[PDB]
């Protein structure tokens, strides 16, 4: 669209997709590495994940404040 | 006293009294710690009204010799 | 006889520049071979300038010399 | 939805021209500008600038007599008068040079020639805008039709805050080099005149009330001229077809003391590139009814000052 | 008294010391060097001052037959002197190169020639130790023949060596980041303690001296063995480290040094391995007192962490307080250490070490507060930088959210770590994950906020040595691998700041480079191959690559995207400025904490939006450190008064010296806001300067003393006291260097001395500035700036150096000194050369106003700005009386300026637009016009000084009539001049008025005999030769009129305020090579020469630089020149030409402008850099082109020099060629 999406334009790509895919996919395996049985198939607490995708993994590109 | 030989101050004397600071100012000036200034940074020789001071001193030290 | 042929960048103008001025190249002439070649010159001015066929001076010549 | 039609607006805009491109000046336009030079208003020198600012100034008549220095907005009048005057005076000379190299003499200037450029086309020249640092002025599109017309709106409104001196309502923020200054002005204002001392200025902090009103002092300021994107003032809804910048109304402000989340922030850009530049202060914007502000938030909108 | 002066100076230096330092006698020869030699360069420079303060007075007529001779033969040792000593260090570096049998086998060639030069060197020793005096031994001819031939072989043998120095740095790790010939030096030991106790500092991190204990073994001469190792910061305050394993010195110089690393190491970690015990046996105080610093705050986090965990498992268990009593005893600690240690402590690094702990704690109890974490699983517990110092497997463990590693162990002493706001724990988050990734890291933002410290303090907290670089411009790939290299075989960290600032193919090619290297580093491979290098070479785990780089500037390029795809991004846009406040405002110990944090704030934001636009404020956070660490001093300082006091004390009285004029009301309008309780505070005003100063001020003929004065030299010394450099900003003849001077006659009059030198960055190529590898030969050649470091920043020295750049601030030579001016303090070359800054060094800059500077240089150096009413032209007037009351006091100061004051006060001001003057083609400020008048008028009463006669008032008044007509009317065309005419009838003393026929002022002139206006050309036709050239020129009105002028302002002998330098205005072809020519005929070759220059937009200051050498064609300053002896001038058409450079500053005057000022300039013959010739006499003469318009003009700073004015067109030309046509 132009200014109204973007105040600049970033070039995210596929890098910062397998950093986050690389993270999470530790976070679910040292997880379920204690998990001796699953209640229906997982116990997370998926808010540090939103931290996460949020402020490193994609925070890199951003100038701006709004854009947080 | 004297306006003519005693009421003559020292520079110590002079100093001091200007260092009183007490007031004049209606126009608007800045502080008395290092400098008085006009109105932009205009470095001023005196105090402006600096005479009443002279006169309330020798006032005062007239009533302090008498 | 230069031309545009006989450009290929500015600095050529400068030097030709300063010949149409002064005629002095800087340590060009000066390169210790003024006074060789003007020893070779002083022989004509001994009735050129004509000092009463007597004698001459130094920096004179170099004076003539230009002016020639 | 409506955020599709400017999009492909441009997108044509440039298609066409790059097949446009596969086809097989000092003359009136001169003149034109000769003429334009006697139509931009006089200079105004400082030593009469300095008297009539001395002369006249308070923020309120009664509570004040006239002064200077003092009143912040007073030097606000002063600090802008002075860059007007320095734009102004660049202006004047530089056409006046412009059109003294062929009806007058002097050795031609590459600056002059893109001026010359410049002047056909519709862009202004460089000289006006930008500096090698950056010196930015009023950078509108066209030669005459906004720029000029901007500038001598600027000095119109400055002048007649100048020489009858009285303090007008409804202010023109756009005009302003600096907006914040008059804002922080106004801040130390309010510190001063009112609550002194029982209000420090660290501890005032800052508000508005969006004045829902078409027909009509007290603290605060009356601003004239935002645009709003996307909505209502107040009943915000959803916006037509068309009409996608709209007026905002008067937004009157207001100032507390400390202490003394249904609610939605929005930002205020002076110029529509939307940088973190231009930023000049933030207001919360409670019209809710049942869409949540991150709706909103999503949504985008803003409170823009110029429309470009 | 001057022959006295003479004579024991004569008897001292025929009988100097003669004590030498011999290397060795190891063979037939005695190799020696002067460790004395600073006193005999001292003591040489103020002999020749003497000598010519003496020449120059008047009174001095017998002694140039012998002073010469004498002054001669010092200035021609002085520089054998020098050559000789430089080649004795290029031999003490080769010498153990070819005592090793293997090299010098491999490469016969150079070795048979070094044993060649090892006869001639022989040679020169035994015939100096004939001699016995070094002076005879200089005198020597043959000497100097050889010498620098030698030197360029020598040149040639390193050439060779190059390819033996790959292998031998290959060898040991650290020699990567050292450059060649001190790398040949530090090879070069000849001694277990001497050679490298010097250099220790450039090859480890903090490490600077170590003792040395003689172990005697038997029958083997006793090896020096280190046992502790201390780090010196000051004078006397340090911390020493001892150690239980031992270091000894060996045969081979790789060992020792590994050793050294090793052993460090080791010791480090068995220390921390007790020192985890003692922390929780002891109690809090004990240990603290008790270790070093590093270790202590180790201790403190590893105390926390522990404790906190056992809480937190207690709440697991059941609902306890346990946790809330740990919580409780963090919260005692901090009182304990809070109350002591902090405000009463002995010494520097003592002092350092509390308030790291300090900063650490706040910060801890802050977050312990809030610590609502249920068990260790929790975020909000994995979210810290956490440790543990695991006991079954003995090792340190540092841990972040995921990302693990072990403490490298690296002794850093005392070091000013920093706080913790919540950007940099995102940082910390952020370059963690990036580093569990195998990347790294690469920053940005705008300047100042935090980027390349919050590197370097991840660096420290993980004890790993960071190792910062400076790119620039004039960088080349060779160098970047050499760096890499040693980052991947030692385990350090490298952060290349300003990273973009370079080219661009060099990009592409560390493109590859960073690519192999991550991808050998990802497999997990010990052994990888490195591109170009053929050897193969290893690698450790733990490095790591960092790039600070600067989004968009003037000469900024793009990385291209094979590059972009390493590094991960890290905004910092905006810092915290509160938080950081508000916790060392606690670190000093203070009790109105949190109200004065957002006090600071609030002040300086208004300040930043709200006040003027001006280029050169600067309101970020050096300068709030700045006043932090200044604030430290004053509350340690006895006094209990209430802080808020203190701070706006602080605060106003730092930020008052940048501020023009205008803002300074608005700025204290502005404090009475906040602090309305309080009224007013005087400034600490510091005694002995401000007595002092008045008395030098006397001391000089020509100065007044003026309170602008007192009150802009003190903030000038307050501003030198904090920061590391300055710059005077402020516009032309405002007397900065005059400022300058004095403040060093103070500093240096109570002890303590002061030396200045002087630079002009844009009169010389910036390649040429720090020096660059050559383009032809391939070998490096020395930089003129960096001489001028290397010399000055020596310790064991007396003086306090002050480098003075003097010019424009131009982007792209002043931006790569970045380093130096932050707080790394450490200069980087393209060489790979780094030279640490000392406290005996300043650097300040006396340029006149910044218009091309981005804000990353205008925060880094303080500032102080002059205006221009800070000493009026009157004042300057009045030194000049001062001057004649001197010698000519008769009456004449108090006859001559009873017209003056008022005669110039009131007038002049009524001239500029009271009548319309509205074509004064040169623009000016007028305190030049009042230089000019005062300088014509001296040497219009010249004369009658030389006769001793002194004259009535009218005279003089005529005079001054005459004096400043021109002068101030050289600058107006003919109906201006009218008009300035009738003004000066108006209101000004008598003009000519006998006939006055339609004729101006300035057409009559003052005659020396009589008081009249009188004015003809003499008549004169040709000779008898008929070239045009032979009809050169004739004696037209204008010309004579030239040369009246001329000619005042040439006789007068260098007064102060004259350069002896003229300049002529006047359209192309209004007779400016006429009226010259016409002069210069004029000459007497006899005792005055002469000599023609013309100017085009592509000369440089090359050229310039190299007519004048040639014109002069000695070194007068070096008592040399018979036949420039005769006085010379040197004229020049036009100095407009010259190529402006895109910003507005052209590059070709400026060479000129040193010329002018100051005389001399830096040389340029590939031999040696920092040294200047001088010209002890010159004369300078110009010629302009009506500037405006399409015509240039000159540089502002230039026009204080020349006289300046008109040269109009004739209007006569009926009566020039009439007597051509009459023969
Ligand atoms: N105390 C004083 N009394 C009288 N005259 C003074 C005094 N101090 C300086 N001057 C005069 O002021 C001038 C000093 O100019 P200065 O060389 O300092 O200019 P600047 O500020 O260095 O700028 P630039 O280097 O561009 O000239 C000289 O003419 C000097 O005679
Ligand atoms: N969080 C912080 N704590 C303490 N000092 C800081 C902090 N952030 C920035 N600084 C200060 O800023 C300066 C470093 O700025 P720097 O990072 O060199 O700027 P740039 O990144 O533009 O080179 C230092 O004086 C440093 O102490
Ligand atoms: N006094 C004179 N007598 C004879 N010819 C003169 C005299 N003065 C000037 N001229 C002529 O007028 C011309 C002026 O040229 P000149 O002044 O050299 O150009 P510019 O002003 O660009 O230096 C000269 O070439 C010279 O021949």
């Amino acid at each position: 669209f132009g200014p109204l999406g973007w105040c600049v334009p970033y070039e995210y790509n596929y890098s910062d997709l397998e950093a986050s895919l690389l993270y999470i996919e530790k976070y679910l395996t040292n997880l379920m590495s204690t998990p001796q049985p699953n209640s229906h198939n997982l116990p997370i607490s998926m808010n540090v994940v939103r931290y996460m995708i949020c402020e490193v993994q994609y925070g890199g590109r951003i100038t701006d404040d709004l854009d947080r | 006293k004297l306006r003519q030989r005693k009421d003559l101050t020292e520079e110590e004397i002079v100093d001091i009294q200007f260092r009183n600071r007490g007031e004049g100012l209606e126009n608007g000036e800045f502080y008395d710690g290092q400098f008085w200034r006009n109105i932009q940074g205009l470095i001023l020789p005196h105090h402006p009204k600096k005479d009443e001071f002279i006169e309330e001193y020798l006032k005062q030290e007239e009533v302090r010799i008498n | 006889l230069m031309t545009d042929s006989e450009v290929k960048k500015e600095e050529f103008l400068e030097y030709i520049n300063m010949v149409l001025s002064t005629g002095e190249i800087p340590n060009l002439l000066a390169k210790d071979e003024r006074e060789v070649w003007l020893g070779d010159i002083s022989q004509a001015y001994c009735k050129e300038k004509n000092l009463g066929n007597i004698d001459p001076p130094q920096s004179e010549l170099w004076t003539y010399f230009v002016d020639r | 939805s409506n955020a599709d039609l400017t999009f492909r607006l441009k997108e044509s805009k440039e298609m066409i021209n790059t097949v446009m491109e596969t086809r097989p000046r000092e003359e009136i336009v001169q003149d034109k500008a000769k003429d334009m030079l006697k139509n931009l208003p006089p200079d105004y020198n400082d030593v009469e600038v300095r008297e009539l600012v001395s002369k006249l100034g308070g923020p309120n008549p009664k509570t004040s007599t006239e002064r200077g220095m003092t009143v912040p907005l007073n030097i606000f009048l002063y600090q802008e008068v002075t860059r007007m005057q320095r734009v102004i005076g660049l202006v004047r000379k530089t056409l006046q040079d412009t059109i003294l190299a062929i009806d007058g003499q002097i050795i031609m200037t590459p600056e002059i020639l893109e001026a010359i450029n410049a002047i056909y086309d519709a862009k202004v020249p460089n000289s006006w805008l930008y500096d090698p640092s950056g010196a930015e002025i009023s950078w509108l599109l066209p030669n005459l039709g906004s720029w000029s017309t901007s500038l001598s709106d600027r000095n119109k409104q400055l002048n007649d805050w100048l020489r009858s001196g009285q303090r007008p309502i409804l202010f023109w923020l756009t005009g302003f080099f600096n907006p914040q200054g008059f804002l922080t002005g106004m801040k130390q204002e309010v510190t001063r005149n009112h609550k002194k001392e029982a209000w420090s200025l660290d501890d005032v902090v800052y508000s508005t009330t969006v004045k829902e009103r078409e027909k009509e002092p007290a603290e605060g300021v009356y601003i004239k001229g935002l645009y709003l994107e996307g909505c209502k003032w107040s009943k915000n809804g959803l916006d037509d077809s068309d009409p996608k910048k709209i007026f905002a109304d008067l937004p009157i402000l207001h100032v507390s003391a400390i202490n003394k989340s249904n609610t939605y922030l929005c930002p205020v850009y002076k110029y529509p590139k939307r940088t973190d530049k231009y930023l000049i202060f933030r207001v919360g914007l409670p019209c809710e009814g049942s869409n949540n502000p991150s709706h909103w938030k999503l949504r985008g909108v803003a409170l823009l000052c110029s429309t470009e | 008294k001057i022959r006295t002066g003479l004579d024991e100076i004569n008897l001292y230096w025929n009988d100097m010391q003669f004590q030498f330092g011999i290397w060795g006698k190891r063979d037939v020869p005695c190799m020696l060097n002067g460790l004395i030699v600073g006193t005999i360069l001292e003591r040489l420079e103020e002999d020749q001052l003497q000598l010519s303060t003496f020449n120059s007075q008047r009174h001095v007529t017998p002694f140039k037959a012998e002073v010469e001779n004498l002054i001669r033969t010092f200035s021609d040792v002085n520089d054998t002197l020098d050559m000789w000593v430089k080649v004795q260090k290029l031999w003490t570096s080769l010498e153990p190169v070819f005592t090793g049998g293997d090299i010098a086998r491999q490469m016969p060639l150079q070795a048979k020639q070094f044993q060649g030069i090892d006869k001639n060197w022989m040679k020169i020793m035994e015939k100096a130790v004939e001699t016995k005096k070094v002076i005879p031994c200089c005198q020597n001819d043959m000497l100097k023949d050889f010498l620098p031939d030698l030197n360029r072989k020598l040149e040639d043998c390193q050439k060779m060596l190059e390819a033996y120095l790959e292998g031998k740095r290959k060898k040991f790790p650290r020699f990567y980041f050292v450059s060649n010939p001190t790398l040949l030096k530090i090879l070069s030991q000849g001694s277990e303690p001497t050679s490298i106790q010097e250099d220790f500092e450039k090859l480890f991190d903090a490490i600077t001296k170590v003792t040395f204990e003689s172990a005697k073994d038997k029958k083997n001469p006793a090896l020096k063995q280190i046992t502790q190792i201390q780090q010196v910061i000051g004078r006397n305050e340090e911390n020493i480290s001892l150690t239980g394993y031992y270091v000894k010195c060996e045969g081979n110089i790789e060992d020792w040094l590994k050793k050294l690393e090793q052993n460090m190491q080791q010791t480090l970690k068995d220390i921390a391995s007790a020192a985890a015990q003692q922390v929780f046996q002891v109690g809090l105080k004990e240990f603290v007192s008790s270790q070093a610093s590093q270790i202590a705050l180790l201790g403190l986090q590893i105390l926390w962490t522990s404790k906190v965990n056992e809480g937190l498992e207690r709440l697991s268990r059941n609902e306890r307080n346990a946790m809330d009593i740990k919580r409780n005893e963090i919260k005692e600690h901090m009182n304990i250490l809070s109350s002591m240690c902090l405000e009463d402590l002995n010494g520097a690094v003592e002092r350092t070490k509390v308030e790291t702990l300090v900063t650490i704690q706040v910060h801890q109890k802050d977050i312990s507060m809030d610590l609502k974490c249920k068990d260790v699983n929790d975020f909000e517990w994995q979210k810290q930088t956490r440790i543990a110092w695991k006991t079954d497997i003995d090792e340190c463990i540092i841990s972040i959210t995921d990302w693990d590693s072990p403490y490298s162990y690296e002794f850093l002493g005392a070091k000013e770590r920093l706080c913790i706001t919540p950007l940099t724990d995102r940082c910390y988050i952020t370059l963690a994950q990036a580093m569990s990734m195998y990347y790294g890291g690469a920053p940005a933002g705008p300047a100042g906020t935090g980027k390349t410290e919050t590197v370097k303090d991840l660096g420290r907290t993980l004890g790993v040595f960071v190792v910062v670089t400076n790119c620039s411009d004039q960088h080349r790939y060779r160098d970047m691998a050499k760096i890499f290299k040693g980052l991947v075989q030692s385990g350090l960290w490298g952060c290349f700041d300003e990273f973009n600032r370079i080219d661009l193919e060099v990009l592409s090619v560390v493109a590859m480079q960073v690519e192999s290297i991550t991808t050998a580093r990802k497999q997990h491979m010990k052994k990888f191959m490195f591109p170009e290098e053929e050897i193969e070479i290893e690698l450790i785990p733990t490095v790591s690559y960092f790039i600070t780089m600067n989004p968009g500037y003037a000469g900024r390029q793009e990385l291209p995207e094979n590059l972009k795809v390493l590094f991960r991004g890290v905004s910092m846009m905006v810092p915290d400025r509160e938080i950081i406040i508000k916790v060392k405002l606690a670190s000093v110990g203070y009790l109105q904490i949190d109200l004065l944090a957002k006090k600071f704030n609030v002040l300086y934001r208004l300040c930043e939006e709200q006040l003027s636009k001006q280029r050169h404020y600067d309101f970020g956070l050096r300068n709030i450190l700045s006043v932090l660490r200044t604030a430290g001093n004053t509350k340690r300082q006895e006094i209990k008064s209430d802080e808020e006091m203190l701070l706006m004390r602080s605060l106003r009285d730092m930020n008052l010296s940048k501020l023009v004029a205008d803002d300074i009301p608005l700025f204290n309008g502005l404090l009475a806001d906040i602090f309305p309780k309080l009224k007013e505070v005087p400034k600490k005003l510091y005694p002995d300067v401000e007595k002092k100063i008045p008395e030098e001020i006397n001391a000089e003929s020509y100065l007044i003393n003026t309170p602008s004065f007192q009150l802009k030299i003190i903030q000038l010394y307050e501003t030198c006291l904090v920061r590391h450099g300055f710059m005077l900003v402020g516009p032309t003849g405002s007397g900065k260097s005059t400022i300058m001077k004095i403040l060093t006659e103070v500093l240096t009059k109570l002890g303590s001395p002061h030396k200045i030198v002087i630079m002009n960055p844009k009169a010389i190529t910036a390649e040429q500035m720090y020096g660059v590898k050559s383009e032809i030969s391939d070998d490096w050649i020395p930089g003129v700036f960096s001489t001028i470091w290397a010399k000055s920043n020596n310790r064991a020295l007396k003086h306090t150096t002050w480098i003075t750049c003097d010019g424009p601030v131009d982007a792209i030579w002043i931006e790569n000194l970045n380093t130096v001016l932050d707080d790394n303090k450490i200069l980087t070359l393209a060489n790979g050369e780094r030279i640490a800054m000392t406290e005996n060094c300043k650097v300040v800059f006396e340029v006149e106003n910044l218009n091309n500077a981005s804000p990353a240089t205008v925060s880094r150096c303080g500032q102080v700005y002059v205006s221009p009413t800070d000493l009026g032209y009157e004042a300057v007037i009045e030194g000049w009386i001062r001057n004649r009351k001197a010698s000519g006091r008769a009456e004449e100061s108090d006859k001559l300026g009873n017209i003056l004051r008022k005669y110039l006060i009131n007038m002049r001001f009524i001239e500029l637009q009271s009548k319309e003057c509205k074509e004064p083609m040169m623009d000016t400020s007028p305190v030049i016009s009042v230089i000019n008048i005062l300088n014509l008028l001296t040497g219009c009463l010249q004369y009658f000084v030389q006769t001793q006669r002194t004259l009535s008032e009218q005279e003089y008044e005529k005079f001054i009539v005459y004096s400043m007509a021109w002068a101030i009317g050289g600058i107006y065309e003919a109906q201006d001049r009218v008009r300035f005419h009738e003004l000066l009838l108006a209101k000004n003393a008598p003009i000519p008025q006998k006939g006055k026929e339609n004729e101006t002022v300035f057409d009559y002139y003052v005659s020396q005999d009589y008081l009249d206006w009188k004015i003809c050309s003499p008549e004169e036709w040709v000779p008898p030769q008929s070239l045009q050239f032979s009809q050169l020129l004739l004696p037209t009105l204008d010309s004579f009129r030239a040369e009246m002028l001329l000619n005042f302002i040439l006789t007068q002998p260098k007064s102060h305020t004259c350069s002896n330098s003229a300049l002529l205005i006047g359209g192309s072809g209004t007779a400016k090579t006429s009226s010259v020519l016409l002069y210069c005929n004029k000459f007497d070759p006899q005792k005055m020469l002469f000599k023609r220059t013309n100017f085009s937009s592509a000369t440089s200051p090359f050229m310039f630089q190299s007519t004048i050498e040639a014109e002069c064609d000695f070194k007068v300053g070096k008592e040399f020149a018979p036949p420039g002896n005769k006085m010379m001038t040197i004229f020049i058409d036009d100095m407009s030409m010259p190529f402006v450079n895109k910003w507005g500053d052209q590059i070709t005057l400026e060479l000129v402008r040193q010329l002018i000022e100051t005389g001399g300039f830096y040389m340029l013959d590939k031999t040696q850099r920092g040294n200047q010739r001088k010209m002890k006499n010159l004369q300078y003469i110009g010629a302009m082109n009506h500037p405006g318009g399409g015509r240039n003009d000159i540089p502002n700073r230039l026009k204080r020099q020349f006289f300046i004015f008109n040269m109009i067109l004739p209007l006569s030309i009926e009566g020039i060629y009439g007597p051509i046509i009459k023969h």
